[PDB]
C-alpha cells in the first residue's frame, strides 16, 4: 500500500527565555498510515503530561499531529521529541534547538 | 425483496396499561422507523434508529418509547398507555438510501378507559328481493354486522365453503352506530340461477379481534376474546 | 477575505481489538471547532473552540446523532473495501474522507468537495462539476453506481451550495473575533555557517494567521525555488502558525540573497536580507 | 454542521 | 418551515378523467420530495421521486413535475382507473442539515368511481328470517354522479355507497344500505334528495 514516513519539528510556542513558562511542541505531519509513537523528553527523560491535537489531514491525505506540553526553559537542560512510525526501524529523534 | 412485519396486527388496550408494538426486518436494514397514522391521515415519526442498539426521539417522542435490540428488531413501547395514543402505527425500514422506505402492514391500536364495552358483533344476513331477482336476474344478498365495539374487525363471504372474492363489496370503514357499538356491511350478489338453486350455501364471517388471555375479565359475563361470528343461508327456488 | 469548512474523517481497521478507531474533526479554515473519537468516553461530539459553545443541546444532540452515524457507516465501509480489493481481515486499513465548502470575501459559495481515500490513495471524488465522479479503478466504479442510482450528488449539492454555506457563515459571525482576524507575521533572518565556505541563511515567519503564506528566496532577483529547504507550516499551538524557508549559500554572499514574504495580514510584501 | 446523509462506499 | 400541504378532504373522480392531486412545501434547502400510496388495508409504498432532472421523475401512468420556483409536486396521471382509488401521501425528504427524515403530508385520499353505462337505478327491502320484523332497504345500480344521502334521524343509518363488481361480465353496481329499530317508516323516502 502507501507508507510515508513523519516529517518531524521540535520547537517552543513562543521565543524561548530561560526561566519563563511557554510550550514545547513536537509536530509530525506527512505520515501515513496514522498509527504513530511520539514522546517528548527531557534530558533523555520521557516527559509524562503530554496532550496532543485530534488526529488530522491535509488535502493529499498525508496526517498531522500537534504533540506538547508547557515547560520552562533554562540554560542547560535539553529537550527532545521521539518518533515511531511503521517507516522507521527505530525511534527518530529530534532535538530541541531555539537557535534554528 | 425487503420486507418488514409487525406484530401484533391488533391490540386493545387500557389507559394506564402497559403496550409493546413489535417490528421484525429481515433485509439487512441499518435503519428502522416507528409512525402513526390517525383516521387515516398522516404519517408522524416517533422515533427511529440507524442501528441496532440506539434509538432518536422522532417528532412527536412524548409518550412512547423504543428499543433496537438488534439489527432485525425494533420495538414501540407506551408505558401508560393514553386515549390519545389510540391509532395505527406502521413500522419501516431503509439501508443508506433512506427517502425509500419499506413499511410493515401496520397495527390497529385501540385505548380504552374500561375493557368492559369490548363486545363482539351480532351478525345478521339479509335474503335477496324476489322483486330484484325477477327483474334485473341477480340476487344482492347483504350481510350485516352490530352491536360491536373495538372495530378491530375484518367480513368475509363463504360460498359452497369457500371464501369468494368476485361479486363482494364490503364497506371499509365500520360505521359508528354509538359511543360503543360500530356496524359494517357487505353485499354479495350472484345470479338468480345460481341463488335459486338450493345446493348453494352463503355464508357471511365475521373476524372479531378482542382481548387476549391476559386480560382480565370478570366472572360476569364471557371474555370478549378473538373470535368468528357467522350467519348463513341456502339457495332457494 | 475568503473561508472554508471542512470535515476529516479517519477511520482505520484494528484486528487485534473488537471495533474499528472512527475519528471526525471539523474546522473552519484553519481552527478546529469540534471532534470525535470512537474510543472516548463521551460518545459525542464535542467543542475545540470557544465560539462553537454557544450552540445549544439540540446542535449537539443533532451532531452527535450524525456523527455516529457517519462512524457507523464508515465501519461497514471498512469491510465493504476489503471485499472491493480481495483483502484478508488480518490486515489494517485506512478509510479517509474529507467534505466542505469554500466561499470567498463575499460569503458567496466558490467550491465544494467530497473525496475519499483507502490506504493513503485517491479512491474517489466529486468533481469541480459538482454532478460527477471520478473514480480511478473498478472498485470505485462500483461504489460511484451505487452512488449514481440514489442521486448523491444532486444531495450533495444541496449540502454543499446550502448547509454547509449558511452554517460556516454562522460560525463565521459567532467566532468573528477569532476567525475573521489577520495576524501578520513577525519576520526575522538567521545565519550559520555549515562549513568554511558554505553559510545557511534561515527565514522566519512567526505568530502569523491564517495559515497561509509564502514563503521564497531570491538570489539576484532570481527565484531560488530548486535549493529551498521549506518546511512544513505549523501551529504554535496559540491560534498562529509558523514557518520557515532555507538556502545555503556560499560564505561570503549572503546579501545577494533575499526573502521574500507574503501574508494577508501584510500590506505590503517584505523583503528580508541579511546584515 | 454536518451533512444529514450517509452514503456508503 | 420543512412542511408539506396536500389537498384535503376526498378528491372524487370518474375513471378516465385525469388525476391531480395538489402537494405544495416549504424547505431550507434544495428540496427532494416523495410519493408514497397505501391502498386500504395494505402497506404505504413508494411511488415516484422528484429526482433525475428538472422537475420530472416518475411510475405506472403517475408523474410528477417538481416545480421549485412555486414550490410544487403535484401527482399527475391522464387517465384514472378504478384500481388508483388509495390514500396519496407527499413527502420531504430531510437529509442536509438534519438526520434523514421522511416528512409526511396528511395524504389525500382519492377515489376513483365507475362510468355508469346504463344505470337502472332501484330501491330493494330486504329480510332477516332469524330476527321477525327486522329489515334492510338497498339502493342499487344507480349512476355514479348522484349523492347518497346521510342519515338524519336518530337509530336511522345509511352507509357510504360502495361499488361491487360481478365477473360474469363487467357489472360495476353502485350500491348503498340502510336500516334502523325506529317501529315503522319506509325504504320508498330513505334513499331520497341527492
Amino acid at each position: 500500500m502507501i507508507q510515508r514516513t513523519p516529517k518531524i519539528q521540535v520547537y517552543s510556542r513562543h521565543p524561548a527565555e530561560n526561566g519563563k513558562s511557554n510550550f514545547l511542541n513536537c509536530y509530525v505531519s506527512g505520515f501515513h498510515p496514522s498509527d504513530i509513537e511520539v514522546d517528548l523528553l527531557k534530558n533523555g527523560e520521557r516527559i509524562e503530561k503530554v496532550e496532543h491535537s485530534d488526529l488530522s489531514f491535509s488535502k493529499d491525505w498525508s496526517f498531522y499531529l500537534l504533540y506538547y506540553t508547557e515547560f520552562t526553559p533554562t540554560e542547560k537542560d535539553e529537550y527532545a521529541c521521539r518518533v515511531n512510525h511503521v517507516t522507521l526501524s527505530q525511534p527518530k529523534i529530534v532535538k530541541w534547538d531555539r537557535d534554528m | 425483496e425487503a420486507a418488514v412485519t409487525q406484530s401484533p396486527r391488533s391490540k386493545v388496550a387500557v389507559t394506564g396499561g402497559k403496550v409493546t408494538l413489535s417490528c421484525h426486518q429481515t433485509n439487512n436494514h441499518d435503519y428502522m422507523y416507528w409512525y402513526r397514522q390517525d383516521t387515516g391521515h398522516g404519517l408522524r415519526l416517533i422515533h427511529y434508529s440507524y442501528v441496532a442498539d440506539s434509538t432518536e426521539k422522532g417528532d412527536i417522542p412524548d409518550g412512547y418509547k423504543a428499543s433496537r435490540p438488534s439489527q432485525e428488531n425494533f420495538s414501540l413501547i407506551l408505558e401508560l398507555a393514553s386515549l390519545s395514543q389510540t391509532a395505527v402505527y406502521f413500522c419501516a425500514s431503509s439501508d443508506w438510501v433512506s427517502y425509500e422506505q419499506y413499511f410493515g402492514p401496520g397495527t390497529r391500536l385501540t385505548v380504552l378507559e374500561d375493557l368492559r364495552n369490548v363486545t363482539p358483533p351480532k351478525v345478521s344476513l339479509f335474503e335477496p328481493s324476489k322483486a330484484e331477482i325477477a327483474n334485473k336476474q341477480k340476487a344482492t344478498l347483504v350481510c350485516l354486522a352490530r352491536g360491536f365495539f373495538p372495530d378491530h374487525v375484518e367480513l368475509s363471504w363463504w360460498v359452497n365453503g369457500k371464501e369468494v372474492h368476485s361479486g363482494v363489496s364490503t364497506d371499509p370503514q365500520a360505521y359508528k352506530e354509538s359511543n360503543y357499538s360500530y356496524a359494517l356491511s357487505s353485499r354479495l350478489r350472484v345470479s338468480a340461477t345460481f341463488w335459486h338453486n338450493p345446493r348453494n350455501h352463503f355464508r357471511c364471517q365475521v373476524q372479531f379481534h378482542g382481548l387476549s388471555e391476559e386480560d382480565k375479565w370478570p366472572e360476569g359475563s364471557p371474555k370478549p376474546v378473538t373470535q368468528n361470528i357467522s350467519a348463513e343461508a341456502w339457495g332457494r327456488a | 477575505g475568503s473561508h472554508s469548512m471542512r470535515y476529516f474523517f479517519t477511520s482505520v481497521s484494528r484486528p487485534g481489538r473488537g471495533e474499528p478507531r472512527f475519528i471526525a474533526v471539523g474546522y473552519v479554515d484553519d481552527t478546529q471547532f469540534v471532534r470525535f473519537d470512537s474510543d472516548a468516553a463521551s460518545q459525542r461530539m464535542e467543542p475545540r473552540a470557544p465560539w462553537i459553545e454557544q450552540e445549544g443541546p439540540e446542535y449537539w444532540d443533532g451532531e452527535t446523532r450524525k456523527v455516529k452515524a457517519h462512524s457507523q457507516t464508515h465501519r461497514v465501509d471498512l469491510g465493504t473495501l476489503r471485499g472491493y480489493y480481495n483483502q484478508s481481515e488480518a490486515g489494517s486499513h485506512t478509510v479517509q474522507r474529507m467534505y466542505g465548502c469554500d466561499v470567498g470575501s463575499d460569503w458567496r459559495f466558490l467550491r465544494g468537495y467530497h473525496q475519499y481515500a483507502y490506504d493513503g490513495k485517491d479512491y474517489i471524488a466529486l468533481k469541480e462539476d459538482l454532478r460527477s465522479w471520478t473514480a480511478a479503478d473498478m472498485a470505485a466504479q462500483t461504489t460511484k453506481h451505487k452512488w449514481e442510482a440514489a442521486h448523491v450528488a444532486e444531495q450533495l449539492r444541496a449540502y454543499l451550495e446550502g448547509t454547509c454555506v449558511e452554517w460556516l457563515r454562522r460560525y463565521l459571525e459567532n467566532g468573528k473575533e477569532t476567525l475573521q482576524r489577520t495576524d501578520a507575521p513577525k519576520t526575522h533572518m538567521t545565519h550559520h555557517a555549515v562549513s568554511d565556505h558554505e553559510a545557511t541563511l534561515r527565514c522566519w515567519a512567526l505568530s502569523f494567521y491564517p495559515a497561509e503564506i509564502t514563503l521564497t528566496w531570491q538570489r539576484d532577483g532570481e527565484d531560488q525555488t530548486q535549493d529551498t529547504e521549506l518546511v512544513e507550516t505549523r501551529p504554535a499551538g496559540d491560534g498562529t502558525f509558523q514557518k520557515w524557508a532555507a538556502v545555503v549559500v556560499p560564505s561570503g554572499q549572503e546579501q545577494r540573497y533575499t526573502c521574500h514574504v507574503q501574508h494577508e495580514g501584510l500590506p505590503k510584501p517584505l523583503t528580508l536580507r541579511w546584515e | 454542521a454536518l451533512w444529514g446523509f450517509f452514503p456508503v462506499l | 418551515m420543512d412542511s408539506v400541504t396536500q389537498t384535503e378532504g376526498l378528491v372524487t373522480l370518474t375513471e378516465g378523467l385525469p388525476v391531480m392531486l395538489n402537494c405544495t412545501y416549504q424547505s431550507t434547502y434544495s428540496p427532494f420530495l416523495f410519493w408514497y400510496v397505501q391502498h386500504l388495508n395494505e402497506a404505504p409504498k413508494l411511488l415516484l421521486k422528484s429526482f433525475t432532472d428538472n422537475k420530472r421523475p416518475e411510475h405506472q401512468g403517475f408523474h410528477a413535475t417538481l416545480h421549485k420556483s412555486s414550490s410544487s409536486f403535484h401527482l399527475q396521471k391522464s387517465s384514472a382507473q378504478l384500481s388508483d382509488s388509495a390514500l396519496y401521501y407527499c413527502a420531504l425528504f430531510l437529509a442536509s442539515s438534519s438526520f434523514s427524515k421522511l416528512v409526511f403530508g396528511q395524504g389525500t385520499s382519492l377515489s376513483v368511481v365507475p362510468n355508469i353505462q346504463n344505470p337502472e337505478p332501484a330501491v330493494y327491502q330486504l329480510k332477516d328470517p332469524r330476527s321477525q320484523d327486522s329489515t334492510l332497504c338497498l339502493f342499487t345500480d344507480f349512476d355514479s354522479q348522484i349523492n347518497v344521502p346521510k342519515t338524519m334521524e336518530s337509530g336511522t343509518f345509511i352507509t357510504d355507497k360502495t361499488v361491487l363488481d360481478m365477473k360474469a361480465m363487467d357489472s360495476k353496481s353502485n350500491g348503498a344500505i340502510a336500516w334502523s329499530n325506529q317501529t315503522s317508516f319506509t325504504c320508498q323516502d330513505i334513499f331520497k334528495e341527492t
